[PDB]
């Protein structure tokens, strides 16, 4: 919302204004892995020991 | 003759405001830039 200034005579005369602007979302997705080796699963889970 | 007659006020309300202040010399002046007060968003140039 903006304010105004009355402007004195030979003028056009100052209304007020509103403004409306909507914004829309930018989406975006960030990928990262870990692996695991094959030898390094059989321990862990169990069934190697 | 002798007038002096012009009278005084009621002493007004005094309240406290940030303004700003320098001082030149032997006087004190204020400053404004009435930029981002009162003509900001008004879209009338400034004078």
């Amino acid at each position: 919302h903006q304010p105004l200034i009355a402007r004195d005579g030979p003028h056009p005369v100052e209304q007020p204004v509103h403004n409306y602007m909507t914004k829309v979302i930018d989406r975006r997705a960030l990928n990262a892995a870990f692996s695991l080796a094959t030898e390094a699963i059989a321990l862990l889970t169990g069934e190697a020991l | 003759n002798r007038e002096t007659l012009d009278e005084l006020e009621s002493a007004p309300q005094t309240t406290r405001v940030r303004a700003d202040l320098v001082a030149i010399g032997d006087r004190l002046v204020f400053l404004e830039a009435l930029e981002r007060r009162i003509y900001a968003a008004t879209n009338v140039p400034y004078p």
